[PDB]
């Protein structure tokens, strides 16, 4: 059973190099090609290039020429990938992938994930986002939280220590020109329940070690 | 006065199940014919096709890069082949044979020195060194060995388009005591590809001028030990061994090539032309409808006849198609027994006062041995 | 009809090197022509075959030649960031020898040729290479017009296109008579076929030894197609020189691609600048039309005939269905613009597998009667299989149906006696041109002399 | 190279409809296209390879087809684990690619964005900066062009558009669109109105939505 174990995810800064390996076991190591796929979050797949683990040769996509690097170490069937002079463009999903008897590459790594913001590791900095009690005479309450200037990802946003889990819409980080990403997470609720409980949210930035949980209640009420 | 009588003649047989060796296809089996000179004298053959009759099936595939799709699809076929082909015979063998090509230069790659061990170094993939035959599977009744050994099979990688099949079919039908071909049973060569086939005299863009002698050049390693020695055959030397061994070519190949192979075997007796598909997924049905179409068809052949002796035929087909000079009858079936009336005209009386031709269908051991003596 | 099969001229060469694959006349400067032979597997300096050529002078007891030296050695260079490196391990030196004025070009069609630049490389490919000589003068030359640097995965993106990596150049060549070498590569342009044609004066100047990549100025390659009738046609297998457009001051090429529309075959007619003028299609599948072409006048009627050999060509009998004894197609030339159209006469074998039309040599008048003559080889033909070459004599309307001469193999089987012809020429200077044939299964070469 | 084009480029199709996504060579790569899945669950899955033949452990709806430059993945009724990216993939000729993807999306009924506008809380007024978040919730098609008008202006820049993925039971999106701007432009102007313009409203089609800064 051919299976492709690849690095965690790897935050880098730019201009500097990024070495992601995967372990190949499951089949003869250095008798065959190890290909490697890019994928920009949202875009699709773009292959790298490929590397013969027998006598370390590689043969790129003319697009990473010099861009990525691959590097075999057949004594722990190893394959490494090193990213040089990093860009924006570099923050991706970068697979190994395998091919099997048929020619297709069915075999494919979990992922390495890359990502060259330049930001140092800050804590979130949620705020509130105070549900209007002028808009009362029509549909339900909606209340948040604003999470922002935080880095890396993720935020793990649960509402009154997971009670809320309808409703509950936790959008996915929006890098800024900061480098810092910024989420939201709003949840509709009934508009009998503003003052009757009061809502928290639950921001656990795992690096940082920030646990921060902050209190939501209208303006002007 | 010339007279033909008749020294063997077995009835011919309703099925060829059974004890086999007493399957009787043709009637007569021997005739004498004594021929005044100059003189004419007919006879008539018998010719039926029984149903049953067992069943040799050489799955000759071309394992080029082109083929690692077909064999996806071949892996469960012999298993299947064995389902479809119970309702045409009760004693079925298959075997499997492979090909790419002659392993010299030009038609191999020959550089980077990693490309000799993986010719599909530079499509970034890893297939066997090339071959140009090699024989993987003995016709066997075990029909599980087919899937077993095609699972097992994997593509080479040539740089040109012909391929070295016509090679591969020399040996697979010379070498028949390696391939396994039985003597009272049908012999379908089934030659799968998709390409273009290199012919004789092609073999000098690598060098090789030496003809192909038709000899057997498999030996225990199963691989053709002569392909890089030996030039390619040419359709006489191949038709000339098809003939003698009674082996029936089917040729499985892909639409682009349809019409090459059929203006081949317009000039190769015995052979059909099924279009295979690009992942040889049809290629069951390819095969019962070939073996159908093959036994659709009485063609005879005349084998060693005195330059002497001329022969004439009036093929008495379907029951009022008595249709002159035609040696064959098409739009059968496995059953229908077909007539020939055959007639012997001397030129002379030549030097020899006993001479012998044999009669025979196309794709069968049973023939009609004339013996002719001048008077 | 006056070759004399008694008085036999043996020459030999070393034992298993085809000694007679290949085999042209060359005429001194003082005149006394020797026999240019060609063996591509004679071994080289290191035990390898690499091929060799032997100019055999005139003797009529025959024996042993000297053999004519050409560099043999693997030569390598860095031009740049490439090293470029070529290959003589079976480059098959002698497999086609062709001698201009005092100019020997001998050929090798396998040798290989690679170019190293990185990681990448050009694919070591037989390209080919045609070795000049003057032997009289000791000037060596060298002419491989699709030796280049372009990468593998160049040509994988231009989707093959131009690919010239395995030529084969000199598998056939002919000089014209002003002294054009025309070289065949039915490997050219990924096993399309093309044609190389370069004079041999702009050969010899533009030769720097050391050198391994460079362009003849005056050198012009065939075209590249699309069209899938001349995939794998190996178009340049065999190739003549004619007058085949009525315009004396240009010379028409003669083509054989025998493999041409999916192994139909054909032989086309073109102009110095490889302009298809006509084009002649095989008769039957794999019968290699297009094989060996000869170009002769045997009807006397001062225009050049074309004959093309199909050697492989399956005739109707009995005892065989379709009996592959090969044939060779007569096309008269007629007063016209092209009015080349079917063949004027068919000769066919008789022998099963003689591969009759395997050679074809222009005999020139060997009886002195008018009409030029032809010789057709066998080399597996014969009631004995081991060789014929069959003597037709020109007529009035095209040439004779029936041999006037068989001139059966004096070597053992296997010899391929035939497979190499030469005629038209006259070494003995008896006033009749003589017969060179080439048995290169025995390593020999057969002379037989033009009786009056 | 090969390009690989596939059409469309995204798919809104019913559960249990059928589907044909479609991919075109650049030339002939005869049957070396294969198909492969990307729902952001694991790496990209084979389903389909050599152009018709379905690998296994796939389920029986995905069909594939074609020859040549023009080939088809079909899906009989796509189930809710249908609907995510598919990529066809030549390895005909080196370097291969892949297509430009084709997202599948469940094609609910049309609903109506249920506009929302946040005021900058206190916690977020002490620092520099000031961000007034508009919440589109549970609306569909994705399809929404927020603007941001300030002082009846059309507001170019300073915006974010965080969508959220496709709902799982009820399949509507949410929109989040952020105007960052500093404590100075915050208190400089006083209109702060979010134009939707979807197509799930009725007229006035425009819900510009407004919160009275007080
Ligand atoms: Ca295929
Ligand atoms: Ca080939
Ligand atoms: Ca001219
Ligand atoms: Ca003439
Ligand atoms: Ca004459
Ligand atoms: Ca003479
Ligand atoms: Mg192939």
């Amino acid at each position: 059973e051919v299976q492709l174990q690849q690095s965690g995810t790897v935050l880098a800064r730019p201009g500097a190099s990024v070495k992601m390996s995967c372990e190949a076991s499951g089949y003869t190591f250095t008798n065959y090609w190890m290909h490697w796929v890019k994928q920009r979050p949202g875009q699709g797949l773009e292959w790298i290039g490929a590397i013969y683990p027998g006598n370390s040769d590689t043969s790129y996509i003319q697009k990473f020429k010099g861009k990525a690097k691959l590097t075999a170490v057949t004594s722990t069937t190893s394959v490494y990938m090193e990213l040089s002079s990093l860009t924006n463009e570099d923050s991706a999903v970068y697979y190994c992938t395998l091919y099997d008897g048929y020619y297709v590459f069915a075999y494919w790594g979990q992922g390495t994930l890359v990502t060259v913001s330049a930001a140092s590791t800050k804590g979130p900095s949620v705020f509130p986002l105070a549900p209007s009690s002028k808009s009362t005479s029509g549909g339900t309450a909606a209340l948040g939280c604003l999470v922002k200037d935080y880095f890396p990802e993720p935020v793990t946003v649960s509402w009154n220590s997971g009670a809320l889990t309808s409703g509950v819409h936790t959008f996915p980080a929006v890098l800024q020109s900061s480098g810092l990403y910024s989420l939201s997470s709003v949840v509709t609720v009934p508009s009998s329940s503003l003052g009757t409980q009061t809502y928290i949210c639950n921001v656990n930035h795992k690096p940082s070690n920030t646990k921060v949980d902050k209190k939501v209640e209208p303006k002007s009420c | 006065v010339s007279e033909a009588r008749v020294l063997e003649d077995r009835p011919l047989s309703d099925k060829g199940s059974g004890d086999s060796s007493q399957v009787t296809q043709v009637s007569p089996q021997r005739i004498a014919l004594r021929l005044r000179p100059d003189d004419s004298k007919n006879f008539s053959i018998q010719v039926r096709q029984v149903e049953d009759y067992p069943v040799d099936i050489y799955y000759l595939m071309d394992l080029s890069y082109s083929m690692k799709d077909d064999l996806w699809s071949i892996q469960n076929l012999g298993t299947k082949l064995a389902t479809q082909m119970r309702k045409l015979t009760s004693n079925l063998r298959i075997g499997f044979g492979a090909f790419v090509d002659k392993p010299v230069s030009p038609y191999m790659y020959i550089s980077p020195p990693e490309a000799l061990e993986n010719p599909c170094y530079d499509m970034k993939t890893t297939c066997l060194p090339m071959f140009g035959y090699k024989h993987v599977l003995t016709l066997t009744d075990q029909v599980t060995r087919f899937n077993e050994e095609v699972k097992k099979q994997s593509v080479s990688r040539n740089r040109d388009a012909p391929e070295g099949g016509f090679d591969a079919i020399m040996q697979a039908t010379v070498c028949d005591e390696k391939i396994g071909w039985r003597n009272d049973a049908s012999h379908l060569l089934v030659f799968t590809t998709d390409a273009k086939t290199h012919i004789a005299l092609d073999g000098r863009l690598a060098g090789i001028v030496q003809p192909n002698d038709g000899q057997c050049h498999v030996g225990s390693d199963n691989h053709y030990s002569a392909s890089t020695t030996m030039d390619y055959p040419s359709l006489g030397l191949m038709t000339e061994k098809l003939s003698q061994k009674n082996i029936n070519l089917i040729f499985a190949v892909t639409e682009n090539v349809v019409n090459l192979y059929q203006n081949y075997s317009e000039l190769i007796p015995g052979t059909t032309v099924g279009v295979l598909s690009m992942d040889s997924s049809n290629v069951l049905q390819l095969i019962v409808d070939a073996y159908g179409k093959i036994r659709s068809k009485v063609e005879l052949e005349v084998r060693d006849l005195p330059e002497e002796l001329s022969l004439s035929f009036n093929a008495t087909c379907l029951n009022n198609e008595v249709i002159p000079g035609l040696k064959s009858c098409m739009g059968l079936k496995i059953g229908d027994t077909v007539s020939f009336s055959i007639e012997a005209k001397v030129r002379g009386c030549p030097q020899e006062k006993e001479k012998s031709f044999t009669i025979k269908p196309v794709g069968f051991k049973d023939s009609l041995i004339v013996q002719v003596t001048f008077d | 009809l006056n070759l004399d099969p008694v008085q036999l001229t043996f020459y030999a060469g070393p034992n298993g090197s085809q000694f007679g694959f290949s085999l042209d006349f060359h005429k001194d400067s003082h005149g006394r022509v020797a026999i240019v032979v060609g063996a591509p597997r004679t071994l080289g300096p290191s035990q390898e075959e690499t091929g060799g050529v032997f100019l055999c002078p005139w003797r009529a007891e025959g024996g042993q030649c000297p053999s004519l030296l050409f560099d043999l050695r693997d030569e390598t260079r860095n031009v740049g960031s490439q090293t470029l490196q070529t290959f003589k391990a079976r480059q098959g030196l002698g497999a086609s020898v062709v001698s201009w004025s005092d100019v020997i070009v001998a050929c090798a069609p396998w040798q290989h040729w690679n170019v190293l630049e990185k990681t990448e490389e050009a694919e070591k490919t037989p390209v080919g290479s045609c070795f000049l000589a003057q032997p009289e003068s000791g000037r060596r030359a060298e002419y491989s017009p699709c030796r280049g640097n372009t990468l593998s995965r160049i040509y994988v993106e231009n989707d093959f296109s131009w690919d010239k990596r395995y030529c084969e150049a000199g598998f056939s060549s002919v000089v014209t008579q002003a002294g054009e070498l025309v070289l065949g590569a039915p490997g050219g342009y990924y096993f399309l076929g093309l044609l190389a044609q370069a004079p041999v004066a702009d050969i010899f100047s533009s030769y720097r030894p050391g050198i391994l990549l460079w362009h003849v100025s005056s050198q012009s390659l065939s075209f590249d197609s699309s069209n899938p009738e001349y995939f794998d046609g190996y178009w340049g297998y065999s190739v003549a020189v004619g007058e085949f457009d009525g315009d004396l001051n240009t010379t028409e090429y003669v083509v054989g691609a025998p493999t041409w529309s999916w192994t139909l075959g054909a032989v086309e007619i073109l102009d110095s600048y490889y302009q298809r003028l006509h084009r002649l299609r095989g008769e039957q599948m794999a019968s290699y039309f297009g094989h060996s072409v000869a170009v002769t006048d045997v009807n006397g009627d001062g225009r050049h005939d074309l004959l093309v050999g199909a050697p492989l060509y399956m005739e109707s009998r009995a005892d065989r269905k379709l009996a592959e004894v090969g044939r060779v197609y007569l096309f008269l030339q007629p007063r016209g613009p092209h009015a080349l159209g079917a063949p004027s006469l068919l000769l066919t074998g008789t022998q099963l597998y003689g591969r009759f039309g395997s050679a074809i040599a222009p005999l020139g008048d060997l009886d002195r009667d008018g009409y030029n003559d032809i010789a057709v080889a066998a080399p597996y033909g014969g009631p004995s299989g081991r060789g014929q070459v069959l003597v037709f004599l020109g007529q009035s309307e095209g040439l004779r149906s029936r041999p006037s001469q068989v001139l059966d193999s004096p070597f053992p089987t296997g010899s391929a006696f035939g497979f190499s012809l030469r005629g038209a020429v006259d070494i003995d200077d008896n006033g009749y041109p003589d017969l060179i044939v080439g048995a290169y299964g025995a390593n020999q070469v057969a002379v037989y002399r033009a009786q009056p | 190279e090969i390009v690989l084009t596939q059409s469309p480029v995204t798919l809104s199709v019913t559960p249990g409809d059928s589907v044909s996504l479609s991919c075109r060579a650049s030339r002939d790569i005869s049957n070396n296209l294969h198909w492969f899945q990307q729902t952001s669950h694991e790496s990209p899955r084979l389903l389909i390879k050599y152009a018709s033949q379905s690998m296994s452990g796939i389920p029986s709806r995905f069909s594939g087809s074609g020859s040549g430059t023009d080939f088809t993945l079909s899906i009989n009724s796509v189930e809710t684990e249908d609907f995510g990216m598919y990529f066809c993939q030549q390895t005909n000729s080196w370097p291969y690619t892949f297509g430009g993807g084709t997202k599948l999306e469940i094609k609910r009924t049309v609903a109506a964005p249920s506009v929302f506008i946040f005021p900058p809380s206190d916690e977020q007024l002490k620092s520099g900066t000031a961000s007034v978040v508009c919440l589109l919730n549970n609306f569909y098609p994705r399809e929404a062009k927020v603007q941001w008008k300030v002082d009846n202006a059309l507001q170019s820049g300073n915006s974010q558009e965080s969508v959220t993925e496709q709902d799982s039971k009820d399949s509507t999106y949410s929109l989040s669109s952020t105007l960052t701007l500093s404590k100075a432009d915050y208190e400089k102007h006083k209109v702060y109105a979010c134009e939707v313009t979807h197509q799930g409203l009725s007229s006035p089609v425009t819900k510009s939505f407004n919160r009275g800064e007080c």
